[PDB]
DNA sequence: AGCACAGGGAAATGGTCTGCTTATCGGTAGAGTG
């Protein structure tokens, strides 16, 4: 039973409504269900986290 | 106006 | 791209007019989409005015990632910018 | 007759100034001569210009790494392959690293091929007499060109995080580039006046 | 619409041949101060 | 033969407007024109940029471009800031030769 | 009148094409965050926009007073000789007659002023033109100061020469366009603010 | 046997600027001769 421990990346988009102190708890749960600086997408307002 | 990128500072969002 | 240290930053310490326009527009757009407001409201209804009054108090939680021509960049807080 | 003598004197003094500018040694007596002194020192009894004595040479002043420079005025009005081979032989005989050949009317293309043929051994630069009658670097429009050493070029590039291709360019065939003997890759710092800032420093890479 | 738009067009395209080629030859200070030597 | 107004610094430090005789030609031959005895070879100027570039180099070419652009623009009495003309000249001379503003 | 109409109808198209060509050639040239002007390929077009790094909107014409003054008048307006001159203390709340260190400061000041005048008259504006667009209308700021503080021409001032020298030097040190501890950054900063420094030193001589 | 009407139909001759394609032509270079 070969199990591999690997480092992976994902790009999470977050709504401005969540931009508060609990931002990072929300991202971790979303990552588990499915942290870099948040890039605010021009013209949309979301924040991209790697 | 697009010669730079905007990011969130979470250090401030904590406080 | 390599991030420059806070002490090594060589760009201007002032907010450029383009930076000010972009910051106000981005914060106003985020407020219009129900982003929590980090300033006391006296009945303002326009998100742009709310962002302006946040800026006056340096309460906009945003950074500016200024890119140098070679690709290295400096992150400046909207609060620390003059 | 006299016109040719004065023209060659002007070109010869300009060549001396050119040598002094590149960093080679030229005695102030050589720089500050006069037409009559040139006539005495280079013309025979009949005043016929003797093109054999028009050649001279100079040593580096502050950079011993540079080799000796040799300057010769073509005896024949038009330089050919024969004279090009003769000049290369003269350069090799005395171990002159740099050599400038000044001709009067024209130079053949197959003769020019010899310059590329021996580029790895000697650096040969060709001038026409008319190109040296007047020193262009003394013109008002020409700002102050200064060759930068490799250390200073590296400093500039690193400070601006530049690549050599991203600097402003100066052509190898540029009159001032030929006057200064610029090779490809060398950067010149050009100091200029400025209506706005008073003084300005531009930097041009030879390309 | 040499001066004006035609001259600007000549400058901008780097015309190898221009309508009015000219030189401004400045004489030496002692020559330039006398009409006969000029 | 024309009489041009030149400005020169008197020995006492002030500037005076004197008169100097200048020769304005038709047709350009700059390199031979400078070599003529009696002409100030340090001031001879031509209104052709290719000629200056082949004779005097690229920095002199940029200066000549600027002078002729300003002559064209300011003849009417108007004025453009030096920055715009200088940027146009630097773009047209950046790569070592005259880049024509054309296809 | 027919010729005028024809000229209009042709010149419109001529200039339209010229402007499109001009914009297409320089559309990509932009000021970067290190002060340099570069095109989309990163090629440096200028090392400082306008050679001084200033917005053309904010500049105003200023007159260089020291340029057209004679050497005698320049000395009269700028040379201070406490050994021979005593009228300075008549204008001051504090006596500085026959003071050595103050005279040394004044001598350094005047040497710098003479160097600046030499550079102006010989290198920058040999034609003797004095009115040039510079940042900040310093004369207007001086007039504003005279009006705001009700400066009485008959009231002796509490300003010492050292105060003026130190203040002007600190101001000049605070006119930062380029930032960096390197050598060529210092050189480019000095070059960029050179003309403004000359004007400031000519305006705020002791 | 002459026209609808979709199938089968193309023909009498009536500004300067750059880069390619050709003629031109030196300057040597063989030696062919002596």
């Amino acid at each position: 039973m070969p199990f591999f421990l690997k480092e992976l990346s994902l790009t999470i988009s977050l709504h401005p409504s969540y931009f508060g102190p609990r931002m990072q708890d929300y991202l971790k749960a979303k990552l588990l269900a499915d942290i870099d600086k948040g890039r605010v997408v021009p013209g949309q307002g979301f924040a991209e986290f790697e | 106006t697009g010669a730079f990128d905007i990011y969130l500072d979470q250090d401030m969002l904590m406080n | 791209g390599k991030a420059v240290a806070k002490e090594d930053r060589t760009t201007t310490p002032y907010m450029t007019k383009y930076e000010r326009a972009r910051i106000l527009g981005t914060r106003a757009l985020q407020i219009s989409m129900n982003a929590p407001v980090l300033v006391d409201l006296e009945g303002e209804t326009d998100p742009l005015q709310i962002a302006m009054k946040e800026l006056a108090q340096k309460k906009i939680p945003l950074l500016v990632r200024r890119y140098l021509p070679d690709g290295s960049y400096e992150d400046w807080s909207v609060a620390e910018l003059i | 007759e006299e016109k040719n003598i004065v023209r060659v004197f002007r070109a010869w003094k300009t060549a001396h100034q050119l040598v002094h500018d590149r960093g080679y040694g030229v005695s102030q007596a050589e720089l500050d001569l006069t037409l009559d002194q040139f006539k005495a020192m280079h013309c025979g009894m009949g005043r016929n210009l003797d093109r054999t004595t028009l050649s001279f040479y100079a040593k580096p002043s502050n950079d011993s790494n540079k080799g000796t420079i040799y300057i010769e005025f073509a005896k024949e009005p038009s330089v050919g392959i024969k004279e090009m081979r003769t000049f290369v032989h003269t350069l090799g005989d005395h171990n002159h690293k740099t050599g400038i050949l000044i001709y009067a009317n024209s130079m053949t293309p197959s003769a020019a091929k010899i310059i590329a043929t021996v580029t790895g051994q000697f650096t040969i630069e060709t001038f026409q007499e008319s190109d040296l009658i007047v020193n262009i670097t003394h013109h008002e429009l020409v700002p102050k060109h200064i060759l930068l050493s490799p250390d200073e070029k590296k400093e500039l590039l690193d400070r601006y995080k530049l690549r050599e291709t991203q600097l402003p360019r100066i052509q190898l065939a540029d009159p001032v580039a030929r006057y200064l003997g610029l090779k490809r890759g060398e950067v010149v710092k050009i100091v200029r006046r400025s209506e706005t800032s008073g003084r300005y420093n531009s930097y041009r890479i030879c390309a | 619409l040499t001066l004006g738009v035609p001259r600007l067009k000549e400058i901008l395209n780097v015309a190898k041949n221009i309508k009015t080629p000219s030189l401004t030859i400045y004489l030496m200070p002692w020559i330039a101060a006398n009409m006969d030597l000029a | 033969m024309m009489e041009h107004k030149i400005v020169r610094q008197i020995e006492d430090g002030t500037f005076e407007r004197a008169d100097e005789w200048v020769l304005e030609t038709d047709g350009i031959n700059l390199t031979e024109a400078m070599t003529v005895e009696g002409v100030d070879a340090t001031r001879t100027y031509s209104n052709s940029f290719v000629e200056i570039l082949q004779i005097l180099g690229i920095e002199a070419t940029r200066s000549a471009l600027l002078k002729e652009l300003r002559n064209v623009i300011e003849f009417d009495g108007s004025y453009v800031n030096y920055r715009h003309l200088a940027l146009l000249c630097d773009v047209m001379t950046s790569r070592g030769h005259l880049m024509a503003i054309t296809r | 009148g027919r010729e005028g109409l024809i000229d209009t109808a042709v010149k419109t198209a001529e200039t339209g094409y010229i402007q499109r060509r001009l914009v297409k050639a320089m559309e990509d040239v932009m000021v970067r965050y290190d002060g340099t002007v570069r095109n989309a390929m990163g090629d440096i077009i200028q090392f400082a926009y306008g050679e001084d790094g200033l917005d053309a909107t904010l500049v105003e014409y200023q007159v260089f007073d020291s340029l057209r003054l004679s050497t005698k008048q320049f000395e009269k307006k700028y040379r201070i000789d406490l050994m021979e001159d005593r009228s300075l203390s008549l204008y001051m709340e504090n006596s500085i007659e026959n003071d050595s260190s103050v005279q040394d400061l004044l001598d350094e000041e005047y040497t710098q002023l003479v160097a600046d005048r030499e550079l102006l008259c010989k290198f920058i504006f040999p034609k003797g033109d004095a009115r040039w667009p510079l940042p900040v209308n310093v004369q207007r700021i001086i007039q504003n100061a005279l009006q705001i503080f009700h400066l009485e021409a008959k009231k002796p001032t509490d300003l010492l020469p050292s105060d003026i020298i130190n203040g002007l030097n600190e101001l000049i040190a605070k006119l930062t366009i380029f930032r960096g501890s390197d050598r060529i950054t210092r050189d480019v900063q000095n070059n960029a603010t050179l003309l403004f420094q000359i004007l400031l030193r000519s305006k705020f001589a002791v």
